This record gives structure tokens, C-alpha cells and sequence, in this order.
């Protein structure tokens, strides 16, 4: 049963390849899990080395011919768009679930019964999912609990020293953008900017917006406190005639007169701008005037604006002009003829942080900015790439906490309890089927991979901690009270995940159990592999 | 670099059941099965066997082939020892047990590829074998009354000669049945004392003539010459015969008696001494009334000369196996010493003469209606010694076939030439539908495995296989107004030699196989077939 | 770390090879396990074929290069020296116990905890062994139950058609040599002799002793209903003078006088033998006289003994002459001069079965024979070897029932119950250790190999038949009663092993659990595999 230029793997031989295909992808990603995970290198082929612990960036940068890992990577990409966290968690659940299933495949169990046992246990897992979850209050004074959610998304990908740096940055970034009510939150209002020349531990949060081009003149004020803002669209630099012409000077001084006469049209608008500062808080302290003007400005106007102590910006990004319009409040002024003091906005202290090569102007201390900025600092591109992965996944982690009022404790508390749940429930219930008991038991034993590999990457004996946690759960059930138990990676014993502050999102775990079950199910449904047309 | 799994033993070769050795074992047996498919039947083929001693022989019988072949592979050795099990207890069915047990494994492969467990395959044949052995008891048509008539022997011996030597069937039937009737005594309602020994019928063959000149005599026939000057005795009945174990010569002393020579005077006395003593010994022996001396040992020169003057026929028989059967005829007993032919030790024979057979003269030993003989001899004549030797093998199997008729229900018979085979297939399918469970798959394949025998006879005869098969089914499948299906069960596989069409009735040519041979062949072949399926692995190790 | 001519397997890969090598032997010998198993064939290379399903008989005839299977072959050798049956079962218990431990070995569990968990479970197995065992009455009227023990022993080694033949033979063999009033029995009293040229279904039981050499003469009696037996050491044939002499005869009649004068010494003893028959019960009906005389007998005495209708035996084995002292009871007569009617013994029907090649003499129907004989019939050599292996294993299996009063139900009743017991006991007890739970659970799951193998050779679904038994055990446990459950191999459902008549010996299962645990533990205790001279 063959034709030329074809390959076929049939009669359970495809199952041994597909399960091994999952064991190969699992062992690679088994190294990095939780805060004890590992760092990997990704070569794009252009010579740029990128170090990241995020499974989202890993699966996209690597090319795998194995079709089993392709479906895992494609399904994890859907999980990365929905959950945004726990990419490795999904892979570890799929691989181990196929390993426990492959042992029953060698026993002669049909894969449909194995997949049916996973779907029945998944429906019972969703019932325990709603029972085990903890309902968190909607109060926005919960920052203490947000400090626990932050450490969950931070400690994983960082040395834990950048955690204390990024903890006040991420937590203040979400609550500043989020108004107090139930409405929504916008992650686009938080800008992510990267800079060099300074250590990553000095990364700071920017309440306002950050920009590159500053006022160029030695005498311009560096620090201006509580100044009015002007958004100006008109070019203050030298202009030329729209039609071809020339300047013919009879005398040497006439050459400067013709140049001053052409700039007089721009100088006429320049006089109307400086009269606005003389009209409003010219000599008044704690008040100033700033020119964010979008188009270019010649050095002659920069010298005039410096004598007035006016900060003058030129060649500003078009997107930032609309963003600074909402942050500062001042409307965009196309023509100076319509310039009025009521159009001017208001901002707080504007101070230029000037390194050797570059100058940084800060818009911060705004009345109603409604836009934040996270400025990522690093000496090399390694710290800039690793921090950007922690910021993007850190903001989306807290974002799912305000959108979903339900939260679940982490540290394997959900996986160990549910595995013990299906073990004791299926024996008491016995309402599924006799042959389904294999699929249910394999699914319950496969979910132990996360708490086993989490402490395995920590170095502690997994058999010891899983025994102490199981004994503590049995002692908790004998005392007849609710006790949440989780693994402690630093000490190696058990602990309380609610006290330790380790929490897992509800939407992440809801799509992880349902997603990993659907991934491994479709892989067991493949009896034969076929390669044709090649 | 490439490892190897499954063999931890001393670099040997052991096929696991996962590798399908049972399918491979059947394939190796299928090579031997095809050898017997061209053997069974009167249209079968003969195989030339070149011995390692530089002797070229040709024979139809497969049991002789298996003895000339060196069998090693374990799956084949089971049927070879099963063939020897068919060789004992009966003289027919050598090609039956080989083809039957070979096809039982052929149809077993279709069940193995289906996934049916080999144990459930063996269990299916064991239940179907008991259904067949019980049905064959009711499928009997006639029964031999053991009347021992010549015509009754012609009915049994005629089909036995077929499938071995064809065209001589009717000619050899009158020769074999005549010699058997001579050994068979006249008795009825006595089953306590067994009779009809195979060695009681001797077969000798001389080149020349044809089968038309072959005759049957009552007595033993010896190829040795009449050493004495008397060629033949008279026509007077009841001549006395003395069987001597001691050679014919001067008697010795039971204690020592070693001849020594010292001086020439003793040598002259040794010649005259042996001259007077032997003349005195042969005298007194001939004076006792014995006219024929059979010497189991050598005969001296002077001892032979004195018996020639007294008219004593001297015939030497060095073979002790022929002297034992000579005692059952003449009645004489061998004497270890010489010189005392006691008349109670003497026998009686009517005629001892020398006849010319095929151009050579041989001294025979025979009788006419007196001093009854338990041993007979068939004298065969033919131009080709090769084919004439194969005639002797067909007669010996015909004598063993008559030995198949005894007290253990041997007289029961069944129609042969595929007549019982096709009928038994429809009767087993009747058991299949009535037996619920997974056995239906094994019972039906058990009946299909019996299609090899009728297809074999049609294939070797040049007939069209596609035409003969439905003619066999349509003949045994009829609609009758009742439970018993009546007139004609006799439709067989027709070996024509003629032109036109169709099958024939067994009653026409009276060609059938006895129930004793067919019932024993099926039980051994099925047990041998279920045995091969019992071995899923073989292991060889140093003894 | 190496010197010339050395090979060493050091790390955990060494133990993986020893287990895998043991897993290879398991797959080979698991096919012949149970009555539904397969019959293996052996070839010594010289053309000898042997068909046996016994584990040791196979292992002793095969040469194994694998060092792990050699220890199993040595362990199976000690099992037959003690239990005599179940050598294959021990192999199936050792291999699967290593496979179940191999799963935990890959988890990083040290083999000491694995071996210590097996010893703790072995101690609990012995505690369950005393509670689960059944005490059988010592009464010898239990033959109905012995018919069930015979089937348990026979159905394994035969096609089950020879079972009905060998069941009355083996059962009558043990009880006939079994002494009354709870004494012991001697298996040596039952003689096993093989013969050719008859079908195996014709195998019959011989209550007395059978002799090879029979009386040669056409007039010898076929059967004698009752006869007086004579055991004689005196030669009845032609003899010679004790001192050197010679016979010189002038005529042929004088030679007969010298020959009769020398035989007159034997004839004088011959007249005393024939007159002793008329001395005691000469004219009495249902009386006879038989000559078993050891030395040769000339045909002249055979003709005289035939006229008196006396059976005359000659050339008898010296060992068989001593057996007739126990079977018949007649004393050995060294000299006819001292011959007396008090020396002769009495016997029942003596009938000579006449086959062309072989003549048989039956000493049977004796008052106190105290010796049996089992005559095994077969056409080929392998048919005699398979039946002899079934008789030798059948006689010892029934002998262990009378010696050991304790009985256990078969059909996996001890294996399935103990596997369910130890799993539920360790959870309720919890008195071993937390890490030992792996070794205890691995042993309980390793006990399922036998009931899964019995249905594997039968072809039935092992998962379906196991769930039906677990449902019956749970229903019997909830009903609060004692119900023994076993797997029915013919039908495929469960069964009561007490009603179906499938019984296993107590000594077999006692040394199997202890033996398989000690050998499998020693294999796990191997740290390094050293090879010298290879």
C-alpha cells in the first residue's frame, strides 16, 4: 500500500512518534517554570542574541519540523493572546498528559476512551474551578493585594531584585490609568520606552509622557515648575517663497535687511507668542511658558525664546502631539492669529534630565494626564529585552485581576487540590464508566507535573514536598476546615499561598486546563501520519 | 551503532509471536504441503529422490519421501512424526494426514490476520473435531461383514491400489486378494485370537514378462538354487523336511573339540575320518524318512555328495526370518545339533520343486490343500524393474489395508473420491449455525479446510477447478420432502480419462475409503494442526 | 577510571539495562502462563523436541547470556525445590514489579525506599495471607474437592481433553499411596513409565506394578483371576557343572542322556515348583500360580510350565524384583530346596496385555501393594514428555494439599484481593512512611500482572474484566460479607473460585510472594554492573 515519493507511519507507530514529540518539547521547556525557571537564548540568525524566559517569545523564534510541537505552538499562541501568561504551564500539562496516556496506550486502551476520560474530568475540573476560586473585593484600596499579584508576574522572569524596582512601577501604572468605578482599563495609555547608559535597577515610573527632542540653547531653563502648555502646529523657523525668486542686495547691510524682512513674517508670529507670556504670568513665580511646537525652529528663534526663559521644542512626533494634547489639556494651535490664553494647558514641574548624548524632557505632574509612561532603563540590550517582557506581561496580569473579580491562589494550590479532588471524587461518585477510570486517573496524575517540576527547578526533592503537602491536606480535611496549602520554593516545605502572596489568575487557569486538555486530545486522535506531495 | 532488541540469549535466533512466527511456520509448511498436493490421487505425480549413496529412486508415497528428506525445522518435524503416527496403526493415509493438516494451518492464517487468538483457534478446531468424529459414525454407508470372500476383498483392495499405481488397479487386485484369502482362515464369530500377519505375505519379483504372467502360490518362495543333485522331489504329497541349525559336516564335541595336526599320519586319518563319519551321519538321517534337508548354515562338500546318492534335496536358507515362517507351514522345528531328526521334529510338505521364473530357475516351497500354510507368496513379473518395485510397495500397503479390517470397527466404510468430503462440509456448516458464539468463525473455516481434498483430485486430473467445484456442491445440496436427504450421497470427484462431462457415483466403480482410516487420519491431522498453532516461539540452546 | 580489558556500567543506566533485560524475559514467559497460555517448543540442536509450559524446565534447557535472567533462572530453580509449581508466576511477578518500580526510578526515587516499600508490603502480604487462606479438612473423602485440585494442576499443561483422562489417574494415585489416619505419603511409590504405539487418550492407571519382559510362549495364559505369586532367584534354564567337566557321547541318544542328567538338577527343582501348585489349591477354582523367576528359562521348561498353565517370566530387573516384595508381598526365594508355601504371596487378577512389539504383565489387585504405577501412552516422544510433565506436576500439587491443610482459591482471587487490600490499607493505616507510599503502591499495582496476563493469553480485554471484578468486590464489601471473586477465562465475566473449582496451593503462593519480592529487590539493589574479561 504505497506509491513513489510518499511516507506513511501507521498502526500505532504515529503515536510513539507524537508522544515522543511532546516529550522532546516538554523537556526543553521543563527547565523554565515559576520564579525558579531558567533563561534561554534565541538566535534570529542576524547575530542578535536575545535572552528571555517568556515561552511566547521562545516558541515564535524557534523553528520545529515536528507537527506535534507545531499544534502546541499554534494553540499556545492563542493562549498567549487570551491569557498572556503561563505559556510553559500549558506545554507542561500537554506533554505529561500524553505521557500518562501513552502508558495506557501500551496497555491496549483505545485513544477515544482516553480522550473521553479527559473531557469528563475537564467538566468536573470546571466545577471545582468555581468552588476553589476566591472572590476578591472590587475595592481599589486593595494595592496590598496588588503587591501580591505584582510579585507573581515579576519574580518569575527576574532575579527578584528588579521586583522591588518594578513593583511600585507596575502597580502605580494600572491604578493611575484606571479611574475609580467599574468601566475598563486601557493598556495603550501606558507608554513603554527604552533608554541606554544607566543600570536596569534605576528604572523609574513616569506619571507624564517622555520625549526626545528638548530645547536647544545653553541659557534655556532646565527646571520649570507649574508652567502653562502650548501645543503649536505652525513653523517658527525660517521660510522661503513658494515660487522661485531671489534676493538682490545693493549694499552689504541690505543682505541682512532682506533676510530679516522675510523672517519678519515669522517674527510677527514670534512677537504674538512672547506677548502671551508677557500678558499672562510674565514675572509671576511658579509659572512658566513652554513651546512644544511641532515643526522646526531656527536657532535665531531659540536664542530669542531663551532670553524670555521659554522652553522651545521642535520636530515633535505627530502621535505625541495628540497625546500631549490630552495630557496637558492645551488645544493644538494651527495659527498664531487665534492664539489665546484660554487655549493654554497646564502642567507641573518640567525638568530636563540630560545625559551626555541625549536630553530627556518630562511632562509629569499633570492635573488630568490620563496617560502613564514606563521608561525601561538598561546598560545593554539584554536588560532592555528582559524587562520589556516583564512589563508587558506584568501589566496584562494586573489587568486581568481588575477585569475578573475572581482570583485563585498559586504555588500549586489549584493543581494539587484538584488532583486530590478527582482522586477522591471519582471513587465516591463512580458515575462515569469503568473504562473511563483510566482517562480520569491519568488526567489527575498528569496535573501533578506543575507542582513536581516547579520544585524540581528549585532543586528540592519533589517526592518530599508532594508528600508533605498531601499530608497537610489530609490533616486539614481531618480538622474539618478550609485550609489552602501550597509549595514553598525557597525553604522547600509547604506554606499558605494566601499569606505568602502567590496568586494565579482565574482566566489563565480556566483556559489552561481547558486548553491543554483540547491540545492533548487532538494529538491522541491521530492514528496515522501521512506525507504526500513532496 | 544500530542496537538490536529482543535477543538477550547467546546471540541465537528466536522468533517472538509478535514477529509472526506462526505465519512464517505455516509458510514453511506450505512449501511441504504443495509437495503432497501433487501426490495424492491416481492422477498425482511421482518424485525422483537421489540418495546420498548414489542411488536414484522415484516414488509417489510422501512418507517414503519424508524418510529420505532431512527434517530439522521444528514446524515441519511435527507433521513428519505425525506421518509416522499415520504409518503405524494403518497402512494408508500418508498423503491424507499431510494435506489435511497442511490446509488446516492455511485457513488458520486468515483467522490470525483477523486477530483471532490462537487459543480460540485451537478451541474452535477441538469443538469441530468432536462434531466431525461423531458425525462420521452416522455417515457410514456399508460395513464389511468380514466374510473373507475374494469378491469382498476385491472391494477393499481395489481403491487401495489406486492413487499409488494406476492402470494396474484391476490386474493387481486379483493377485493381492488371492494371497490374502490364503492367509485368512475360515472362522466366524471369533474375535479373541488375532490373525493375518503382514509378514505372512511375501512378495518376490523377477524381471521379464508382464503382470499378466504373475501368479499366486501357497507357500514360501526361495530365490536360492537346489544345491543338491536332486532338482525337484516327486509328485507324492507330504514329504518330510528337517530344519538344521547346525551345518552339514562331521559332528564335534560340546566340550573343546579343536582340530589339531601334528604328523602327516593324522592328516590322512582326518580325511578318512570325516569320510566315514559324515557317510554314517547322512545315512542315519536319510534313514529316518526325511527326503528334504533345509540347512540354516553351510553345507560341506562330502555332506552334500552323500545326500545326493540317497535322493535328498538340499536347500540352504541362511536367513532365520524365513526359517521362522517355514515352521508355520511345513511344521518342522529347527534343531541346534545334527544327526537326530526326530519324526516329531519333522514336518510335512507336498511339493518342493524348481520352477523357471523370468528365465531364472528358483526352488519354491508350496502345497495343495494339505498341511495348511499360514504364509503365502506373490510372484510378480515385469519388464521394468523400477515400476515393478513400486508395485511391491502398493501391495504391501494393500496388505496393511486388509490389516485395517479387524475387530475395532474396521469394516465400516465411507464413499471416497471427495464424496464424503463435500458432504461433510455441508454437515459441519449445519453444526456452525446451531452453535452460538465465536466458534462459528472457526467451525466454518474448519469445513472450508476440507475443500483441499476434492480440489486436489480435480487439479491433478487436468479438470477445470472452477467447473468441478459447483458440480460437487450442487450434487450434495438438494431439496427433499423430509428431514433425511435421500437417494444419492454417492456423487464424488470424478476422475475421467473419458471425454464428456460431470461427476460419477461411488457405486459404479466401488472406489471408497474405509472409515477406520479416515476417522484416524482426521484425529491425528487435527491434533497435529492444533499442535503447530500451540508454539508461538522456538528456542535453541547448547545441550 | 579504566584499565585494560574492562567494561563497567556505572550510573543509573546500569539498572535500566538490568530491568529492561528482565522485561524481555517477562514478555517471553508470560505467554505460557495459565491454562489459556501457549505451549513452547525447545530444540537442543540434535533434533530432540520438548513441549512444556513449566518455567524451570524451559529455563534449564535454555542458555541465557543476560546476567539478570540468570538470577531469575537460579531463583526459579529454588522455587521448584520448594513449591514445585508456579515458577512462571514468580517470573511474571518479578518483571512487572521492576517495570512498576522503573517508573518511580525515572522519578528520582532511591531504590532503597523502593525495596523497603516491597518488604513492608511483603510483611502485610503475609498478614493478609493468613487471613485470606482457607483451612481444608484432613478428611480423605474430599475427592470431590480433589477433582477440582486435579483440574487446577492438569488444565495448565494439557489441552484439557487429557484432563478427563488424567483426573481419575492422578487423584487415585495420591490417595492410594496416602496412609490412613492423617499420615504422610510417598510420591516415590507411584511409578511413571512411558510406552509407545498407542494414543495419549488411552493412558490408564495401574494400581499394581507393571513389568516389561513378558512370558514368551504361545500357550501362556491370557488372564488369571487369582494366582499365588512366586519370587524365585533360581535359574530354571540349562546350567553347567560347578566343577570343570565334559560330555562325551558315543551316540545321539547318549547326548540327550547327558543333557537331561545335567538339567536333572534343575528338573529336580522344577518338580518341586510344579508340585507346590498342586500342594496348595491345586484343584481349587479361582487359584493359579505364576513364575516371575529372575534368571533365564530355557524353552524346555516353558513347554512344561505351559502344560500346567503357569505363567513363566524370565530376565527381570533387579530393582523390579525388590518392588514386587512390597507390591505382591511374596518373599524372595534364594533356593528351591528351602521353598515353602509360606514364602509365596497372593495377588489378584493377573492378565498379560499382548501387543506385537511389547508384552505387558500386570501385578495389580494386591492386598497391600502400597505402590502405584502410571503408564503414560503416546505415539511420539514429545507426547510422552508433555504428559509426563503434567503427571509429575500433578502428583506433587495434590500431595501438597494433603501435606499442607491450608488452601487458597485460585483464578487470581489472592492477587486481585491483595492488590485492592494493600492499596486501601496503606491509606487507612499510614504507619509505614510518606516516601514508602510509592513502594507500597508500586507493589499493589504489580500484583495485577497475573490476572491481566491470564486474560491476555485468553484474548479478552484486561481492562474490561478487571473493572467487572472491582465492581463485584466493591458490591461484596458494601454488603458486609465474605465473597471470594475470581476471573473466569472461558466466559470472560467474574466467577466464584470456590464454586468453579480453581484452587492454588498455600505453599506455592506463600513462597511466590516472598520469593519474587526478594529477587526483584536484589536486582534493584545493584549499583554497578562490572564486566571482566569481555
Amino acid at each position: 500500500l504505497l506509491n513513489p515519493k510518499a511516507e506513511s507511519l501507521r498502526r500505532d507507530a504515529a503515536l510513539k512518534v507524537n508522544v515522543t514529540s511532546a516529550e522532546g518539547l516538554q523537556s526543553v521547556l521543563e527547565t523554565n517554570l515559576g520564579p525558579k525557571g531558567t533563561l534561554k537564548m534565541l538566535v534570529d540568525g542576524a547575530g542578535n542574541i536575545k535572552l528571555t524566559k517568556d515561552g511566547k517569545v521562545l516558541l515564535t523564534e524557534m523553528q520545529i519540523q515536528s507537527p506535534t510541537a507545531v499544534l502546541i505552538a499554534r494553540a499556545a499562541a492563542a493562549q498567549d493572546e487570551i491569557t498572556g501568561d503561563g505559556t510553559t504551564t500549558v506545554v507542561c500539562l500537554v506533554g505529561e498528559l500524553l505521557r500518562q496516556a501513552h502508558r495506557f496506550i501500551q496497555e491496549g486502551v483505545h485513544p477515544r476512551i482516553i480522550t473521553d476520560g479527559f473531557e469528563i474530568a475537564r467538566k468536573e475540573s470546571m466545577k471545582f474551578l468555581d468552588e476553589f476560586k476566591i472572590s476578591k473585593t472590587n475595592l481599589s484600596n486593595d494595592r496590598e493585594f496588588l503587591l501580591q499579584v505584582a510579585r507573581s508576574s515579576l519574580l518569575t522572569k527576574v532575579d527578584a531584585d528588579l521586583t522591588e524596582v518594578l513593583t511600585p512601577i507596575v502597580t502605580d501604572a494600572v491604578l493611575s490609568v484606571y479611574d475609580a468605578q467599574a468601566d475598563n482599563l486601557d493598556l495603550h495609555m501606558v507608554e513603554i520606552m527604552q533608554m541606554q547608559h544607566l543600570s536596569p535597577k534605576d528604572t523609574t515610573f513616569i506619571k507624564g509622557l517622555v520625549l526626545d527632542h528638548g530645547g536647544r540653547h545653553p541659557d534655556m531653563p532646565t527646571r520649570v515648575k507649574n508652567a502653562y502648555v502650548l501645543i503649536l502646529n505652525v513653523s517658527l523657523e525660517y521660510e522661503k517663497t513658494e515660487v522661485n525668486s531671489g534676493f538682490f542686495y545693493s549694499s552689504a547691510d541690505q543682505r541682512d535687511k532682506l533676510a530679516a524682512s522675510e523672517r519678519k513674517f515669522v517674527d510677527a508670529k514670534l512677537k504674538k507668542i512672547i506677548d502671551l507670556k508677557n500678558e499672562v504670568c510674565g514675572m509671576d513665580p511658579d509659572k512658566g511658558f513652554v513651546i512644544i511646537n511641532q515643526k522646526g525652529i531656527d536657532p535665531m528663534s531659540l536664542d530669542v525664546f531663551a532670553k524670555h526663559n521659554i522652553l522651545a521644542l521642535r520636530r515633535a512626533k505627530r502621535r505625541n502631539m495628540e497625546r500631549l494634547q490630552l495630557v496637558t489639556g492645551g488645544e493644538a494651535q494651527n495659527s498664531v492669529e487665534d492664539l489665546s490664553p484660554q487655549i493654554l494647558g497646564f502642567s507641573g514641574l518640567v525638568y530636563q534630565e540630560t545625559i551626555g548624548e541625549e536630553k530627556f524632557t518630562y511632562v509629569t505632574e499633570n492635573t488630568d494626564p490620563k496617560s502613564c509612561t514606563i521608561l525601561i532603563k538598561g546598560s545593554t540590550h539584554y536588560a532592555l529585552a528582559q524587562t520589556k517582557d516583564a512589563v508587558r506581561d506584568g501589566l496584562r496580569a494586573v489587568a486581568n485581576v481588575l477585569k475578573d473579580k475572581n482570583i485563585i491562589p498559586g504555588a500549586g494550590a489549584f493543581y494539587i487540590a484538584l488532583s486530590r479532588y478527582l482522586r477522591s471524587a471519582n471513587m465516591n461518585k463512580l458515575g462515569a464508566k469503568g473504562k473511563t477510570k483510566t482517562g480520569i486517573e491519568a488526567f489527575a496524575e498528569a496535573l501533578l507535573v506543575i507542582p513536581k517540576t516547579l520544585v524540581k527547578n528549585s532543586g528540592f526533592d519533589p517526592l518530599d514536598v508532594l508528600a508533605m503537602v498531601e499530608d497537610e491536606l489530609d490533616d486539614a480535611q481531618d480538622s474539618d476546615e478550609t485550609r489552602y496549602v501550597g509549595v514553598d520554593l525557597n525553604i522547600g516545605d509547604s506554606c499558605d499561598p494566601t499569606i505568602e502572596g502567590i496568586w494565579d489568575s482565574y482566566r489563565v487557569l480556566r483556559n489552561a486546563i481547558t486548553g491543554a486538555t483540547g491540545i492533548a486530545s487532538n494529538l491522541l486522535l491521530c492514528d496515522e501520519l501521512l506525507r504526500a506531495g513532496r | 551503532q544500530n542496537p538490536n532488541a529482543g535477543l538477550f540469549k547467546q546471540g541465537y535466533n528466536s522468533y517472538s509471536n509478535a514477529d509472526g512466527q506462526i505465519i512464517k511456520s505455516i509458510a514453511a509448511i506450505r512449501e511441504l504441503h504443495q509437495m503432497c498436493l501433487t501426490s495424492m490421487g491416481p492422477c498425482g505425480r511421482n518424485k525422483i529422490i537421489v540418495n546420498h549413496l548414489g542411488k536414484i529412486i522415484i516414488t509417489n508415497d510422501a512418507a517414503t519421501m519424508l524418510r529420505e528428506l532431512d527434517i530439522v525445522h521444528p514446524a515441519v518435524k511435527v507433521l513428519v512424526m505425525a506421518t509416522e503416527q499415520q504409518k503405524i496403526d494403518m497402512g494408508d493415509g500418508t498423503n491424507l494426514v499431510m494435506i489435511l493438516a497442511g490446509e488446516l494451518l492455511n485457513v488458520s492464517e486468515k483467522l490470525i490476520s483477523m486477530g483471532l487468538s490462537a487459543v480460540e483457534i485451537i478451541q474452535g478446531y477441538n469443538m469441530a473435531r468432536k462434531f466431525t468424529l461423531k458425525e462420521l459414525d452416522e455417515m457410514v454407508v456399508g460395513e464389511i461383514t468380514d466374510k473373507n470372500d475374494k469378491n469382498e476383498l476385491l472391494k477393499m483392495i481395489k481403491p487401495v491400489i489406486s492413487s499409488k499405481k494406476y492402470g494396474s488397479e484391476d490386474i493387481l487386485s486379483e493377485l493381492v486378494s488371492e494371497a490374502v484369502s490364503h492367509v485368512l482362515p475360515v472362522a466366524q464369530q471369533a474375535g479373541e485370537i488375532p490373525y493375518f500377519n503382514v509378514d505372512s505375505i511375501r512378495v518376490v519379483k523377477i524381471m521379464g514378462g508382464s503382470l499378466s504372467n504373475s501368479t499366486v502360490i501357497k507357500g514360501m518362495v526361495f530365490n536360492r538354487e537346489p544345491e543338491g543333485h536332486v532338482k525337484s522331489l516327486s509328485e507324492d504329497k507330504k514329504h518330510k523336511v528337517a530344519v538344521f541349525t547346525c551345518p552339514l559336516d562331521i559332528a564335534n564335541t560340546e566340550t573343546k573339540g579343536t582340530v589339531l595336526l601334528h604328523n602327516a599320519q593324522e592328516m590322512l586319518d582326518f580325511s578318512k575320518g570325516e569320510e566315514k563319519q559324515i557317510d554314517a551321519m547322512m545315512k542315519e538321517i536319510a534313514d529316518m524318512g526325511v527326503e528334504c534337508i533345509v540347512a540354516g548354515a553351510g553345507v560341506g562338500e562330502l555332506a552334500l555328495h552323500y545326500l545326493n546318492r540317497y535322493g535328498i534335496l538340499v536347500l540352504k536358507v541362511p536367513s532365520k526370518f524365513e526359517l521362522r515362517r517355514l515352521c508355520r507351514v511345513c511344521g518342522a522345528t529347527p534343531l541346534p545339533r545334527l544327526g537326530a531328526p526326530t519324526p516329531e521334529e519333522l514336518g510335512l510338505v507336498e511339493t518342493v520343486k524348481t520352477m523357471e521364473i523370468g528365465g531364472d530357475r528358483v526352488t519354491v516351497f508350496k502345497q495343495e490343500q494339505g498341511e495348511i500354510s499360514r504364509t503365502s507368496t506373490i510372484i510378480l513379473r515385469g519388464a521394468t524393474q523400477n515400476n515393478l518395485d513400486d508395485i511391491e510397495r502398493a501391495i504391501d500397503d494393500g496388505v496393511a489395508a486388509v490389516k485395517g479390517l479387524m475387530k475395532p470397527s474396521g469394516g465400516k466404510l465411507l464413499p471416497g473420491a471427495g464424496a464424503t468430503e463435500i458432504e461433510l462440509i455441508s454437515r459441519i456448516t449445519k453444526y456452525g449455525e446451531r452453535t452460538p458464539g465465536l466458534l462459528q468463525l472457526a467451525i466454518k473455516q474448519f469445513a472450508v479446510a476440507f475443500e483441499v481434498v476434492p480440489r486436489t483430485l480435480a487439479e491433478t486430473a487436468g479438470l477445470d477447478v472452477n467447473e468441478v467445484l459447483p458440480n460437487l456442491y450442487a450434487a450434495h445440496n438438494v431439496t427433499e420432502p423430509g428431514a433425511v436427504k435421500t437417494d444419492h450421497l454417492y456423487k464424488g470427484v470424478d476422475i475421467d480419462g473419458e471425454s464428456d462431462e460431470g461427476v460419477k457415483d461411488i457405486r459404479e466403480e466401488n472406489i471408497y475409503d474405509m472409515l477406520a482410516t479416515k476417522k484416524f487420519a482426521i484425529n491425528v491431522a487435527t491434533e497435529a494442526a492444533t499442535t503447530v498453532l500451540s508454539i508461538d516461539q522456538i528456542i535453541m540452546a547448547k545441550k
